[PDB]
């Protein structure tokens, strides 16, 4: 939850997780300013699943 | 840039008006 993926490589570095999961986003072929203009719809979402 | 969250101000550099400005 802190740092992401950087803990199991070396040592560890932090990061806030709008960032975090625009990376996610990102990896799946999906341009970063789609998280960051749907924010409150996606943590909604995520709080009912 | 009114709906992002902490958005800052800054200048973004152009490389086209020093070549244009002569």
């Amino acid at each position: 939850i802190t740092s992401g993926w950087t803990f199991g490589a070396g040592p560890a570095l932090q990061i806030p997780f709008p960032m975090q999961m625009a990376y996610r986003f990102n990896g799946i072929g999906v341009t970063q300013n789609v998280l960051y203009e749907n924010q409150k719809l996606i943590a909604n979402q995520f709080n009912s699943a | 840039c009114d709906v992002v969250i902490g958005i800052v101000n800054n200048t973004v550099y152009d490389p086209l008006q020093p070549e244009l400005d002569s």
